[PDB]
RNA sequence: UGUUACUUUGAAGAAAUUAGAGUGCUCAAAGCAAGCCUACGCUCUGUAUACAUUAGCAUGGGAUAACAUUAUAGGA
RNA sequence: GAAACUGCGAAUGGCUCAUUAAAUCAGUUAUAGUUUGUUUGAUGGUUACUCGGAUAACCGUAGUAAUUCUAGAGCUAAUACGUGCACCCCGAAAGGGAUGCAUUUAUUAGAUAGCGAUGAUUCAUGAUAACUCGACGGAUCGCACGGCCGCCGGCGACGCAUCAUUCAAAUUUCUGCCCUAUCAACUUUCGAUGGUAGGAUAGUGGCCUACCAUGGUGGUGACGGGUGACGGAGAAUUAGGGUUCGAUUCCGGAGAGGGAGCCUGAGAAACGGCUA
């Protein structure tokens, strides 16, 4: 190519959209954002393919250009901007407010928020380092920058920011003991306790995770988020919490189902 | 002396003279021969600490970093300046035949002064960003053949 | 470059060399 | 046009390369400054890659030069080339090229070393003036030059990439090789 | 307003920086009793 | 801290296709839907999972096998 | 609110498989070796109650067989174009110099085990001496009207610069490709392999130049030749192993009758752009 594709082939959509195959050709492009294009849920999909507010593509524009959805406290008017873990978002007119989470079986999950726990999210920290005038700064991986951060914050740190004074509440350190989420993988929207950390120089990290029913599970550091210091996590976890079941188990379940239902 | 070229060779950044002395400083500073250990668990050479050479492409007097892919071979080819050629053997499998055929592949490398090669010892190379049409990695160790 | 194998075969023979006397003037010792 | 491209080697093998695309705007090259000693100073604004600035001088006659030992920079006229390790002709062309000796006016510097040491080569300024006098040294190759106006200077900038021809004062080792390969 | 927000921002770093000074030199000083005993 | 092969487990790994779970498009090839009751709705509805040579990355195993090494020990 | 100026886009998409056999490409790496309009986050010092000259549409004299071929005259705009309010040193401690951001060079700090990061950087970043004839640091627009006694003030739009982020590219590590020896040596004056110093580039690199060295590849098949050869995901048939196919809708590459060259631009060696 010449320059930069501004299309997307549906067959090429990331498979946790759970696009039909047969829908059309072409799949909404993520726009530039927080977040990455793999990684992300575009508005046009939540307000058509997951809430069912919109029926075509054309309403999520109406919808978006009265103004009347919110990511992370703004406003936001782009169809295919990148909401993705951990963002908030808000519809005030119908009075819900979700938080994006994965579900056990890596997808995300809008999960359905109360107002109070919806003036916050959490956010990885990537690196600190010093900025023009030796102000120390620290970036996060949904693209924020904050300045003057706790000298005590280090990279892959987890920080409680406030949607309305768009600041620092509390943070958690990274270390084992803590409970955390997958964010990326085959292990995608599992919930654990940090048992151990093996780490390779010049290579990737590796952090062993234990269930709370004893299955362990081992990722790269770049797919850890902690939730929490200790065991609680911090935010409101799925009805599954991160509690992956096999599929004889599933099986098990859906079989018993159909005799109570 | 060192200074065999027609340029003047000397280390960038590294001052030689001030009029303070570089008496209880770092490696270069204060006029002190720099050097730096490249990490991985390598050891600096007592050779490069204490020499006299000059080379920019030195992975721990120089000014290029070891990052990516570290391969060991034997030397096949020390007759160039300052560079020689690994070879690395394996084994290839044949799928349909369920063996194994013997290959190889020559890996240029740069070698800096303080380190001694021959042909049949054992190196250990480290990746580094281009240093020729070639040269893509660092002598970081050489183990004398029979040794 | 041959002053420099020089001075390792000629110091090398000298510690080998001494190392062997050292030795043996160690076993005189332990018999008694 | 001029181009960095690896298509037209030779393999490390020997064997060719057949061609199997047109040259790329992103791997050009460009006509080189060959910078020359001229008062009539020219510098041409060239548009490169991402819509940044880089600045071709095509003659200049003044430079900012460091004398490292005293940690004072001042700006001087550029009198001469002397040396070039990689060409003599670029020597007699006058050529401007990173790492290239050159003889540049010693005025600016015996400025500041009268007004700084007092000495040619108000009751509380001759109270430091002599207190700065103590630890005064001064090499003598290095003071034999200030006497002719002229010091020998190396260029540590590139004036086809940048525009400008600064370096250092030469002085020490760097000197007595450089002043060496001139004595014939 | 923004060169408020600056000043008002680096002067509540400076304080937070120095009040984290006396604990480090406080925690130190107990620290050092360990060494007696 | 001699270096490897081999083996075990794991991580990473595009989708579509293949295998395969769920689902009565009237069946089917398919599709990724639907189902539940009859309210201003519900099931957080579903859209599983396996496979994926070789090379590379990381744990456990050390039989089999390859290379290297050994007595003027530059030995512990 | 036509027209017209200005802005942006037209570098995606679509089409095709000619060239191309460690090349493309695949898995796997690296950028501490670079650029990146936009998005998102943060960050930008202690005549001015608002400058200047043009030009389109329009208007009216036209030329040519002729083209979104073209000349002259009269008008008038801007977020067009050009401008412009906007600690250290010297020192009779007065006074003066420098004093935003960026640019270029040099000196200096960046410890230890006040003082940040990495497996690893004289790294992030600081201070200092100067430097540049610096498209930088808002002469812009909508809506709403209020509060103080002329002053002050709301919510937005657009735009400039820096860092991070996102969208990406470029180059790049390791391993892997069909037939042919009736192809055994190939490469190196004119770059072949490496070294030093430069030049050029967004940046690494014989990418190019000067000088120096004599290297580099090869029966583990180099080099050359053939392919009715784009590569892969895959397709057919398959007890197992395998054989054959893969122009074509997904991914990557390449091309626009054949070559070459280039402007504009964040991005093109662009072809529903230009020059030969
Ligand atoms: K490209
Ligand atoms: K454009
Ligand atoms: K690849
Ligand atoms: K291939
Ligand atoms: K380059
Ligand atoms: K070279
Ligand atoms: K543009
Ligand atoms: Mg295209
Ligand atoms: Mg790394
Ligand atoms: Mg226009
Ligand atoms: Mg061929
Ligand atoms: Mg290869
Ligand atoms: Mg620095
Ligand atoms: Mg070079
Ligand atoms: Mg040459
Ligand atoms: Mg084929
Ligand atoms: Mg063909
Ligand atoms: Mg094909
Ligand atoms: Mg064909
Ligand atoms: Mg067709
Ligand atoms: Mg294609
Ligand atoms: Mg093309
Ligand atoms: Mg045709
Ligand atoms: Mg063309
Ligand atoms: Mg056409
Ligand atoms: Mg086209």
């Amino acid at each position: 190519a010449r320059g930069l594709k501004k299309h997307l082939k549906r067959l090429n959509a990331p498979k946790h959209w759970m696009l039909d195959k047969l829908g059309g050709a072409f799949a909404p492009k993520p726009s530039s954002g927080p977040h990455k294009s793999r990684e992300c849920l575009p508005l046009v999909i939540i307000l058509r393919n997951r809430l069912k507010y919109a029926l075509t593509y054309r309403e999520v524009i109406s919808i978006l250009m009265q103004r009347q959805v919110m990511v992370d406290g703004k406003v936001r008017t782009d169809k295919t901007y990148p909401a993705g873990f951990m963002d908030v978002v808000t519809i005030p007119k119908t009075n819900e407010s979700f938080r994006l989470l994965y579900d056990t079986k890596g997808r995300f999950r809008l999960h359905s928020l109360r107002d109070e726990e919806a003036k916050f999210k959490l956010c990885k920290v990537r690196s600190v380092q010093f900025g023009q005038k030796g102000i120390p700064y620290l970036n996060t991986y949904d693209g924020r920058t904050i300045r003057y951060p706790d000298p005590l914050i280090k990279a892959n740190d987890t920080i409680k920011l406030d949607l309305d004074s768009n600041k620092i509440v509390d943070f958690i350190k990274f270390d084992v003991g803590n409970v955390v989420m997958v964010t990326g993988g085959r292990n995608r929207g599992r919930v654990g306790i940090l048992k151990n950390r093996e780490k390779h120089k010049g290579s990737f990290e590796t952090v062993h995770i234990q269930d709370s029913q004893g299955h362990e599970f081992a990722t790269r550091l770049g797919n850890v988020f902690t939730l929490g210091k200790g065991s609680k996590p911090w935010v409101s976890l799925p009805k599954g919490k991160g509690i992956k079941l096999s599929i004889i188990e599933e099986a098990r379940k859906r079989m018993a189902a159909q005799s109570a239902t | 002396a060192e200074q065999t070229e027609k340029a003047f060779l000397k280390q960038p950044g590294v001052f030689l003279s001030s009029k303070k002395t570089g008496k209880g400083k770092r490696p270069g500073k204060g006029g002190n021969r720099y050097f730096k250990s490249i990490g991985l668990g390598f050891k600096t050479p007592r050779e490069a600490t204490e020499g006299t050479y000059i080379d920019k492409k030195c992975p721990f007097t120089g000014n290029v970093s070891i990052r990516g892919r570290i391969l060991a071979g034997t030397c096949h080819s020390a007759k160039m300046n300052r560079t020689i050629i690994v070879r690395r053997n394996y084994l290839h499998y044949v799928k349909k035949y369920q063996r194994y055929e013997k290959r190889h592949s020559n890996i240029p490398a740069h070698i800096s002064p303080c380190f001694r090669v021959k042909e049949g010892d054992h190196v250990t190379i480290g990746q580094c960003r281009p240093l020729s049409k070639t040269v893509r990695f660092n002598v970081l160790k050489v183990i004398p053949a029979g040794s | 470059e041959k002053a420099r194998e020089k001075t390792l075969s000629d110091q090398f023979e000298a510690r080998r060399a001494k190392n062997k006397a050292s030795r043996e003037r160690k076993f005189a010792r332990r018999k008694k | 046009g001029i181009s960095r491209d690896s298509m037209h080697k030779r393999r490390a093998t020997g064997g060719k390369k057949k061609s199997w695309r047109k040259k790329r705007k992103y791997e050009l090259g460009r006509q080189p400054a060959n910078t020359k000693i001229s008062s009539n100073k020219t510098v041409r604004r060239i548009r490169v890659r991402g819509g940044n600035v880089k600045w071709r001088a095509l003659r200049l006659d003044t430079g900012n030069f460091s004398w490292g030992s005293e940690a004072v920079t001042r700006k001087t006229r550029i009198l001469d080339v002397v040396y070039n390790a990689s060409n003599n002709e670029l020597v007699r062309t006058q050529t401007l090229v990173k790492s290239a000796i050159v003889q540049v006016d010693a005025a600016p510097f015996k400025q500041w070393y009268l007004q700084h040491y007092g000495i040619d080569i108000s009751n509380h300024v001759v109270r430091k003036i002599e207190n700065r006098q103590a630890d005064r040294k001064l090499d003598s190759h290095l003071e034999e030059q200030f006497a002719s106006g002229r010091l020998l200077a190396c260029i540590s900038s590139r004036p086809g990439q940048c525009g400008r021809a600064d370096g250092y004062i030469l002085e020490g080792k760097e000197l007595e090789f450089y002043m060496k390969k001139l004595q014939k | 307003k923004r060169i408020a927000k600056a000043k008002s921002e680096a002067a509540d770093y400076q304080k937070l920086l120095a009040s984290r000074l006396k604990e480090q030199r406080e925690r130190r000083s107990e620290s050092l009793a360990k060494k007696r005993s």
